[PDB]
């Protein structure tokens, strides 16, 4: 059952989404989105992306999601619909999991397969480097245009937010 | 479509070189300065044929030179070499700089017994040329003929015949 | 707001739209949209009142959702074709989300409920940017991916926009809402001819921008935002009522004014493709637009509405508003029909 | 496609439906908006890593940087909505009907 | 592009990451470099109307190397047949497959 | 002090990298024979498993082209032990 | 000449931290242009052999390409052993 | 054997934290002209054990928390993450030999803010929330300088591997070429772990967030907090005081490396006894107006310095 680690994580990934998509109180909604983020990194790590997976923890979970929780505790004033949506979500997940595990082929918009994610991995690698790392480091040698527009947007984010929040 | 052709289990059989990565890494520098010619022919075959089934015979020649290379060490410099890769094998990273003292003995032993000179820094990374009788492949990608281009427009650009010809406009 | 920061924010709105138009990569197209939405919110919040805050919120949620759908189309297109180039999409499901993402950004029906409300809650100058400049970026992408757009989807969004823009405008007295519904109606024409001749999509866009910019400029000069407040203009600036009459008649497509040119050329490019029912239905439904335009002509220029006593104090001061390019825009909005064959410069 | 893609692709659908059905809180919907980018982040990274599209390994990071900048702009509006009506309820934002 | 500023100025703003067979750092190839190259060279210059018909063979191969749909169907068939014969005493896996 | 030591470390990296280059020809030859053998081993089992199926060709390519295509994990370790498959798929990612 | 001294001696007294920050950042932008060893950084980076040196088929007219690694022809890392 | 390895790392950590409480109370005592614990066992060697038993058989409060599930999640997360930050530390051989270990420690360290934020919610007290917000704003502010300073140091090392920092310092400590960064790294670690002169949480007369906790749950927050004090000082010694590694005598490394890690942990106790406390607005200005301008400037200097001297480290 360790060969299907990626699929097991993806199932937990969806269940978390059904958690905060049903929209419980914001405190619990943010809690469910942290669980999905951690599971999301786990999936990316098992596909060979280590820098990308860790960037999720540092920037997404330890960054944005901290600001989300920080802003919730200060501007949120700490039902049947929630339970109804949550139960509806799990049932659809169960049936999708049930069928892809029975006949190993499901057609919903796209043709999905059920053999196992491991069957599409590359079979040959003998490099003395990390291919993912080389691509990201190319941001400075190849992505000159990307660096300029991204940096300017971040600078404008500082200017814009101060304008919006002044109130006068 | 077609049927993928594969060589037979008896066409792949060859005498393997069963020595650990520490043994290879200890003899790597001398190995690359002695078996360069059979090695580079095989690599030229792979980067040109782009198909491992087309370079099996060159592959066996690579194996034979390695077996013959290690036998010469087995005859003349065995204790110095066995003591060299034992120190390399001890480190988790298999570092050269931790075993300079044992390297000198093995390097000196081969020099006297076989006249082997260790290549200098930057030699094994040089692009070289290999003389091979194997013909150059013509269509290595097995590509079909490209669709012919559209007819090109050529001639003199004369003014429009009576102008725009848009409804009632006369020019 | 500091004047220098106002210039910087505006140039970032332009830069976002320019990045979309000069990019051969879907990531830079998406970055262009994001830089555009980030910069335009501060000009909508500039007056610091609850209505502006509500308008900026409804705009953010709509444009944020649209951008997420667009990025989902790009990734699906990457999975099925292994490339990022800005061209026809290679999956029908990617095309639907891409076509629907752009429809939401444009404001086409039935993704239209935010255009009347956002345009109403922001100043006139911000509305002018929203209804003219913000339409360039989505139309640039449609110009490039039209070979793969679902015909029944693009023509269905076009027809609903023409209808909903027409009926929505009849029941309005606020000027900002009238232009918003007018903007929805004209979008349907631009996307109706897109499968057949994209050149006429640009011509209708160019003409619409010129005419719409003229109307907002004249409203801003007198600080008029309601039908009644606009009816005092005859007693303050008589000339400005004659210019409003001419532009309103132009926007309705009445010959021999400029606004008849796109409606004329779009009907031509659809009858060549044996499309007879749609152009007729489109042309007849456009009479709804001409109606509530004519209503403003009755209460502004063709009749003299009641005035107030304090109006006499206004006669002693001039107009100090900029009214930039107003003389040039008004002439281009009314007197360009004899130059119709010039549309070939857009090819 | 593959078995993992189904759940990632179904996680985007859940968040989209969650974003299109507001309950009361504005903060709740912003989470559904940041869930959408998380699914897109994972789905793109899976495609890029598996195909050895080396130069595209930087794209998911750019997706994360802009999506977080957009999220910051969203939270700022939520704060300014709460400083006016005392809560982040969407039903309060109904002045523009007329 | 709507405006071809890059071609006019001869500046490569974003064309280096459009395709996965372009120049990659350290010459690292993508898994489907050969298939992408073949389709690109087939469809070059003849417009997309013709390429949709006269380069369909290459395109189907490229899409087979991307999503591997046909291969997974074939492996799935073999696994079922082996499983069916396994639970009847009619098959015997060889020693090196166990 | 840092400049000197870093410069010595680059000369050491080249020495370590050149050892890999000197060995790649031998490792490439071994890998080619190991990949082909596993493909042939699967070919035999496919023939036995599907000798009586309604219209099945043994070892039929799914590509129109006849060019060599690198096998994926499913084609090599399709019918092997889970432990061996687990090592060849997640072994590197899970090592320490 | 006296205006600058008065200005510099005032920030050095009231804002020593900022004065240090700009001096350090200013050196990071200037010295690489004037440094004679910046060219050796590129040569070291180009000399590192990550990939395999694929050999070239011999045609006869290639006197600058060695037939063996230990031949004297081709690029040399002698400058690196002495750096 | 790996499972035995994990326990050989966890239990000694907790024991070290237990006796750090004693050492802290006695070093503070002698700097104050007194003794500290010397009655409960010889030289107070049984004082830590008495304190542990007392807390775990004392009745807990568990007030009417708004959730009652965050109240139990907060100490699990704090202690769980605190032990996890030890697994990649080379002493000299890591339990888990990560390639991006330095980045792993930043990632896990930035998650410790949730236990501060969650415990604020659970307390159900409006005032206790304000204290949690100030603590959270302090932690995120000072991990901006931890990330940039670490990046500057790694430019002289070449990788995010923690064991490569040992090779980098095989001729000389990094404290010599990068002492200005070491100063701002050392102070940034005090602010992260809410240590004097940066302990506003425990700094009564202005506020703490863990005020509603007593007995065992309180000890769990305490244990996690002190394990982070040891861990950050072990990180500092590896980063700036590299110890030479002899593969044949690895114990030689561990003894020297432990002595450095202790001396840096005692420096934390030394600094607590010597200075008064910062004001909240004053430690924020120490970061956004003094450290950050220098950290950004030194980052520019350290990106360019290796290039202009031809001293770029190897990638591997
Ligand atoms: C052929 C196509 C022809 C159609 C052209 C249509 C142009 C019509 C423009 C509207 C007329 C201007 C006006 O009445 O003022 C309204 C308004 C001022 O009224 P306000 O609300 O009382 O003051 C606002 C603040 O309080 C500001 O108050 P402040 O005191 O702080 O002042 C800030 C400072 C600021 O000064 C500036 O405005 C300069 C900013 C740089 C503009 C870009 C320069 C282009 C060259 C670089 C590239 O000064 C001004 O604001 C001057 C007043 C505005 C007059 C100058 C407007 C120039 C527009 C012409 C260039 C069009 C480029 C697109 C516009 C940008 C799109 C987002 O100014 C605007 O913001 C209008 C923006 C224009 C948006 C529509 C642009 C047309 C889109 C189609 C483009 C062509 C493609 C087809
Ligand atoms: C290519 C050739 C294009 C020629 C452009 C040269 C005129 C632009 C500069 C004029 C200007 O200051 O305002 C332009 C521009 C628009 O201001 P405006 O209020 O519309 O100008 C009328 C005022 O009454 C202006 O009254 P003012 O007293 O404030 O200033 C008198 C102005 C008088 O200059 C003028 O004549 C303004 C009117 C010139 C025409 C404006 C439209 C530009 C041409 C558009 C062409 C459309 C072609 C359509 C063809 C379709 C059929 C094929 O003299 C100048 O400033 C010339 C300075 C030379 C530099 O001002 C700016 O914000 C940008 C500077
Ligand atoms: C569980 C209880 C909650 C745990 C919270 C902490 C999460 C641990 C961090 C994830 C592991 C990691 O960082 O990998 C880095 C490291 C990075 O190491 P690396 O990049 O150096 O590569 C290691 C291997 N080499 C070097 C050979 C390439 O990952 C690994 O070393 C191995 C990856 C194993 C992947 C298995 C992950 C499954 C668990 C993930 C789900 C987590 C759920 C979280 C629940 C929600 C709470 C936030
Ligand atoms: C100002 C107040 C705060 C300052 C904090 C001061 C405490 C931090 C420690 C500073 C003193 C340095 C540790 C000295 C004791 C270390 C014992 C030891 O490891 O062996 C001696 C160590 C032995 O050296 P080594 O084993 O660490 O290896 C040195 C590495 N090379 C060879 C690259 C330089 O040397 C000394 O520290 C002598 C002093
Ligand atoms: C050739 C190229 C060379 C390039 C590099 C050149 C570098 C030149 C030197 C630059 C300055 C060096 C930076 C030092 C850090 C300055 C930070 C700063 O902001 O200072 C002002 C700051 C505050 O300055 P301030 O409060 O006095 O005022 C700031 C400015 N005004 C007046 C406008 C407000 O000082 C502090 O950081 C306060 C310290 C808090 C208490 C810390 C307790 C110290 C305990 C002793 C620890 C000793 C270190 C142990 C290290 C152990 C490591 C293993
Ligand atoms: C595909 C399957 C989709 C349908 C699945 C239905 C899942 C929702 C379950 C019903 C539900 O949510 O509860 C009833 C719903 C809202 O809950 P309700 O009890 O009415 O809350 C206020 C009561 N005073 O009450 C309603 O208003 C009905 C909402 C539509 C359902
Ligand atoms: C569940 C019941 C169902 O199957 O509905 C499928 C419906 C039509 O899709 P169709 O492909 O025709 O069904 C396959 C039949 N052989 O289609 C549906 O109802 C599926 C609803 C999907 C809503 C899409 C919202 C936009 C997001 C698009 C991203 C792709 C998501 C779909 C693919 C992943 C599957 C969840
Ligand atoms: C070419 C590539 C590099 C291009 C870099 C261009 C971008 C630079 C980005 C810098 C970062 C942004 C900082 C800009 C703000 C400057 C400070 C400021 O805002 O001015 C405030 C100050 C207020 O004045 P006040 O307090 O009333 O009175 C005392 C003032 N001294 O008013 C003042 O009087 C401050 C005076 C202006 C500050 C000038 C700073 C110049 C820094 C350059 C120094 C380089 C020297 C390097 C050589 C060192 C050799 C040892
Ligand atoms: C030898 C030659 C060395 C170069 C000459 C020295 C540099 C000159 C500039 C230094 C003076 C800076 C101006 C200044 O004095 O700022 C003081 C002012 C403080 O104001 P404030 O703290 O609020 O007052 C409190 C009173 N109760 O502060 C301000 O008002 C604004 C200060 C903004 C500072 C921005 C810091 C960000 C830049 C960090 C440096 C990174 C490098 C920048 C790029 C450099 C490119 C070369
Ligand atoms: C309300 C429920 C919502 C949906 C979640 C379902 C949880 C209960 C399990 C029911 C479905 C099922 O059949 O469970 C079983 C599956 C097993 O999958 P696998 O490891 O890939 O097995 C395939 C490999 N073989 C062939 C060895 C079996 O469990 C999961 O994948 C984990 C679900 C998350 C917990």
């Amino acid at each position: 059952m360790m060969l299907y680690i990626v699929f097991i994580l993806s199932v937990i990934f969806v269940m978390g989404f059904v958690g905060f998509s049903s929209k419980p109180s914001p405190i619990y909604g943010g809690l469910g989105l942290i669980v999905s983020g951690g599971v999301g990194c786990g999936i990316v790590l098992n596909f060979g992306g280590s820098f990308l997976g860790l960037m999720v923890f540092l920037i997404y979970l330890g960054g944005m999601m901290v600001v989300f929780g920080y802003t919730t505790a200060m501007a949120t004033e700490q039902n049947k619909a929630v339970l109804g949506a949550f139960v509806t979500g799990l049932l659809m997940e169960f049936f999708m999991v049930y069928y892809v595990l029975k006949d190993k082929e499901v057609e919903v918009v796209f043709e999905f397969n059920g053999l196992g994610d491991w069957v599409i991995y590359d079979t040959g690698d003998s490099g003395f480097f990390s291919e993912e790392a080389m691509g990201i480091a190319a941001l400075y040698s190849y992505g000159t245009w990307l660096v300029i527009v991204t940096g300017w947007s971040l600078l404008i984010g500082v200017v814009v937010i101060m304008e919006i929040t002044r109130g006068n | 479509p077609g049927i993928v052709e594969l060589p037979s289990l008896e066409d792949l059989k060859v005498q393997e070189v069963k020595v650990s990565s520490s043994v290879l890494k200890a003899a790597a520098h001398h190995y690359g300065a002695q078996c360069d010619k059979p090695n580079k022919e095989f690599m030229l075959c792979r980067w040109e044929e782009k198909d491992p089934r087309r370079c099996l015979e060159e592959g066996k020649l690579v194996n034979q030179c390695a077996l013959e290379f290690f036998r010469q060490i087995k005859r003349h410099c065995a204790e110095p070499f066995t003591e060299y890769w034992t120190c390399i094998d001890y480190s988790g990273l298999q570092l050269f700089r931790r075993c300079r003292k044992q390297q000198a003995q093995f390097d000196e032993c081969v020099l006297d017994k076989l006249g082997w000179v260790r290549p200098d820094l930057g030699d094994l990374s040089k692009v070289t040329k290999v003389k091979t009788d194997r013909p150059l492949p013509e269509n290595p990608y097995h590509s079909r003929a490209r669709p012919e281009p559209n007819p090109e427009v050529e001639g003199d650009l004369k003014p429009a015949r009576h102008g725009s010809r848009l409804f009632f406009w006369t020019m | 707001m500091n004047p220098i920061i106002f210039i910087i924010i505006l140039l970032t709105i332009m830069l976002g739209t320019i990045i979309v138009m000069i990019s051969s990569h879907w990531l830079l197209v998406w970055i262009g949209f994001e830089m555009n939405m980030l910069a335009i919110i501060p000009i909508m919040m500039k007056n610091h009142n609850p209505r502006a805050t509500e308008a900026s919120t409804k705009y953010f949620l709509t444009q944020s959702t649209a951008s997420m759908l667009l990025m989902m189309a790009v990734i699906i297109n990457l999975m099925f074709s292994g490339q990022w180039t800005v061209m026809k999409l290679f999956n029908p499901m990617a095309s639907m989300l891409m076509t629907m993402a752009l429809a939401m950004k444009l404001g086409m029906a039935p993704f239209h409920f935010w255009v009347p409300e956002v345009t109403q809650g922001i100043p006139l100058s911000s509305g002018l940017i929203l209804l003219t400049w913000q339409k360039l970026a989505p139309m640039s992408v449609l110009y490039q991916i039209f070979p793969s757009i679902n015909l029944n989807l693009i023509l269905t969004l076009s027809v609903l926009s023409i209808l909903i823009g027409g009926w929505g405008g009849l029941n309005q007295t606020q000027l900002r809402k009238i232009m918003a519904y007018s903007s929805i109606a004209h979008m349907g024409w631009m996307t109706a001819v897109l499968p057949y001749n994209p050149t006429m999509t640009l011509l209708n866009l160019i003409i619409y921008i010129i005419m719409t910019s003229t109307m907002f400029t004249m409203f801003m000069a007198n600080s008029t935002t309601t039908t009644l407040s606009l009816s005092h203009t005859w007693n303050k600036t008589p000339i400005m009522t004659v210019l409003i009459l001419a532009t309103l008649l132009s926007m309705g497509g009445l010959p021999p004014l400029s606004g008849f040119m796109p409606k004329w050329m779009i009907i031509q490019e659809m009858t060549k493709n044996n499309s007879i029912i749609l152009p007729t239905f489109m042309a007849i439904t456009a009479l709804l637009n001409l109606y509530f335009y004519m209503r403003l002509t009755y209460s502004t220029t063709l009749t003299m509405f009641p005035s107030t006593n304090n109006m006499k104090m206004k006669w002693q001061f001039p107009l100090m508003k900029k009214m930039t390019f107003l003389p040039t825009m008004v002439v281009l909005s009314t007197m360009m029909l004899p130059l119709t064959p010039m549309l070939s410069v857009l090819e | 496609m593959s078995m993992v893609y189904m759940n990632i692709m179904m996680a985007f659908t859940v968040s989209l439906v969650g974003l299109l059905m507001y309950r009361s809180h504005l903060m709740s919907s912003l989470l559904c908006l940041e869930g959408m980018m998380l699914s897109l982040f994972v789905m793109a990274a899976l495609t890029i890593l598996n195909s050895h599209f080396t130069l595209a390994s930087m794209m998911p990071i750019i997706l994360l940087v802009f999506a977080a900048c957009e999220a910051a702009l969203g939270l700022s509006l939520l704060v300014m909505v709460s400083n006016t009506y005392g809560t982040d309820y969407v039903q309060n934002l109904n002045l523009l009907q007329c | 592009p709507f405006f071809d500023v890059q071609k006019r100025l001869g500046v490569d703003l974003d064309r280096w990451m459009t395709i996965q067979s372009a120049e990659q750092p350290h010459k690292i190839p993508s898994r489907c470099h050969a298939f992408e190259k073949e389709w690109i060279e087939c469809a070059h210059g003849i417009g997309s109307i013709r390429a949709e018909k006269e380069c369909k063979i290459e395109f189907e191969d490229f899409r087979e190397c991307l999503l591997r749909q046909k291969t997974m169907k074939r492996l799935h068939a073999i696994r079922r047949q082996r499983e069916k014969l396994i639970k009847e005493g009619k098959y015997t896996p060889p020693p090196h497959h166990s | 002090s840092m400049m000197k030591w870093n410069r010595e470390r680059r000369r050491l990296q080249i020495e370590d990298f050149e050892a890999r280059i000197a060995l790649m020809p031998l490792l490439q030859a071994e890998k080619d024979r190991r990949v082909l053998q596993m493909l042939r081993e699967n070919l035999e089992e496919e023939a036995t498993v599907m000798k009586d199926v309604p219209g099945w060709k043994v070892g039929e390519s799914v590509f129109h082209t006849t060019r060599w295509v690198t096998p994926m994990m499913g084609e090599l370790y399709g019918l092997r032990a889970s432990e061996e498959v687990l090592s060849a798929t997640y072994g590197f990612i899970w090592y320490t | 000449a006296e205006r600058v001294a008065a200005f510099l001696k005032n920030v050095w007294a009231k804002e020593p931290v900022l004065v240090a920050s700009f001096a350090i950042a200013g050196l990071a932008v200037i010295l690489p242009t004037l440094s004679p060893y910046t060219k050796y950084s590129l040569m070291i980076n180009r000399a590192t052999p990550y990939n395999y040196p694929v050999p070239l088929r011999d045609d006869g007219n290639m006197p600058d390409v060695p037939s063996h690694p230990q031949d004297p022809q081709g690029p040399s890392l002698e400058w690196l052993k002495r750096l | 054997m790996f499972m035995i390895n994990i326990l050989m790392l966890i239990i000694p950590i907790l024991l070290a934290v237990a006796f750090l409480t004693l050492v802290e109370r006695k070093v503070l005592g002698y700097m104050q002209l007194r003794k500290g614990p010397n009655v409960v066992g010889p030289y107070g060697l049984l004082q830590p054990i008495a304190d542990a038993i007392k807390l775990f058989i004392k009745e807990p409060l568990r007030p009417a928390t708004s959730s009652a599930s965050m109240f139990i999640l907060a100490p699990i997360m704090a202690l769980g993450l605190a032990l996890t930050m030890w697994i990649p530390l080379p002493m000299p051989y890591p339990l888990i030999n990560m390639n991006l270990g330095v980045l792993f420690m930043l990632a896990m360290s930035s998650l410790a803010v949730y236990s501060i934020l969650w415990s604020g919610w659970a307390s159900n007290s409006k005032y206790a929330l304000i204290g949690a917000l100030r603590a959270v704003a302090q932690t995120i502010s000072y991990e901006v300088t931890l990330a940039i300073i670490l990046l500057s140091v790694l430019l002289m090392s070449g990788s995010f591997t923690l064991s490569t920092l040992i090779t980098t310092q095989e001729q000389m400590w990094l404290i010599l070429p990068a002492w200005p960064l070491a100063m701002m790294w050392f102070i940034s670690t005090l602010a992260e772990t809410n240590r004097a002169p940066f302990d506003l949480t425990e700094g009564e007369s202005e506020l703490g967030f863990n005020v509603e906790y007593a007995a065992g749950p309180f000890a769990l927050f305490f244990m996690a907090e002190y394990a982070n004090i040891i861990m950050m000082n072990i990180f500092t010694a590896i980063l700036f005081l590299g110890t030479s590694h002899n593969p044949h005598m690895p114990e030689l490394y561990t003894i020297n490396f432990t002595i450095k890690s202790l001396l840096l942990t005692m420096s934390f106790l030394w600094i607590r006894a010597s200075y008064p406390r910062f004001r909240y607005d004053q430690l924020m200005h120490l970061l956004w107006k003094n450290f950050l301008p220098l950290t950004l400037a030194l980052c520019m200097w350290h990106v360019s310095l290796p290039i202009l001297t031809s001293g770029i480290p190897p990638q591997t």
